[PDB]
């Protein structure tokens, strides 16, 4: 079956356009995120990694 | 529960639906914006003319 959209009719059943995105968060190798730049690896001291 | 039966010419029928304006959409039969539920039409031409 079709819809009948039509530009005289009221807010709710004019037609709209939307987009979903998906994430999963798991254990794998990443590619994409968002803009940040790296440091220096430290090692053997007591730091925020 | 709402019912409600009355003879039109067939010129006008397809007119009998919410946002119509005109001949019988004005003087006749209007419907709310908001209506729901359905609709119901049939030929008598055979037992009516």
């Amino acid at each position: 079956r079709s819809y009948g959209f039509r530009p005289t009719y009221g807010v709710g059943h004019q037609p709209y356009r939307v987009v979903v995105l998906s994430f999963e968060l798991l254990h794998a190798p990443a590619t994409v995120c968002g803009p940040k730049k790296s440091t220096n690896l430290v090692k053997n001291k007591c730091v925020n990694f | 529960v709402y019912a409600d039966s009355f003879v039109i010419r067939g010129n006008e029928v397809s007119q009998i639906a919410p946002g119509q304006t005109g001949n019988i959409a004005d003087y006749n039969y209007k419907l709310p914006d908001d209506f729901t539920g359905c609709v119901i039409a049939w030929n008598s031409n055979k037992l009516d003319s």
